[PDB]
């Protein structure tokens, strides 16, 4: 049994974001996968890994992770923007356009 | 322009932005070193590979006003 403390979860999250912000998308996914294995309910890590998967050209994993956030947090408009990009990387431009519309609608509330 | 796609990339990276470094890194490596799953074993090897970059990582995070 393995656990991370609250400060350790944030330290692992900031390092995952650092690699993303600094253009190391795969390192971000590697670090944030470990974070979300030990705390799969960490939303900030879910969002960071999602955009990390997009920049790592992993549209398949990104689509499922965009769906996960749409399910467990449907109010956040940024979830549909991520689904739009993932479905775009997956070639389904029709779906990507529909997910982008819901992103525009949800931004206006 | 009809659609603000020029702001899409900036919006994605804002969406991903979350709201002592040496000691914290050595502590996290300590915990991840015991995980047997592939995810923890992959991240433990990565954090060990970036060990020579701790000062650079702390400096960059400090400039980004995060750590
Ligand atoms: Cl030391």
């Amino acid at each position: 049994n393995i656990t991370l403390t609250k400060r350790q979860q944030e330290f692992l999250l900031l390092n995952g974001w650092l690699q993303l912000q600094c253009g190391h998308a795969e390192r971000a996914c590697i670090l944030l996968d470990a974070l979300l294995t030990l705390n799969p309910e960490h939303l900030a890590g879910r969002r960071c890994r999602l955009v990390a998967l997009l920049n790592n050209n992993q549209g398949e994993r990104a689509e499922k992770e965009a769906q996960w956030l749409i399910s467990h947090d449907p109010l956040q408009a940024g979830n549909w923007l991520c689904l739009s990009r993932a479905q775009q990387l997956n070639g389904d431009l029709d779906k990507a356009r529909h997910a982008y519309q819901h992103y525009l609608e949800l931004k206006d509330h | 322009r009809l659609y603000p796609e020029r702001l899409a990339d900036r919006a994605l990276l804002d969406f991903a932005t979350p709201h002592d470094f040496h000691q914290a890194m050595q502590g996290l490596r300590s915990v991840l070193a015991e995980g047997q799953s592939p995810e923890l074993r992959a991240a433990a090897i990565l954090l060990e590979q970036m060990h020579a970059d701790e000062q650079l990582m702390q400096m960059t995070l400090h400039l980004l006003h995060k750590v």
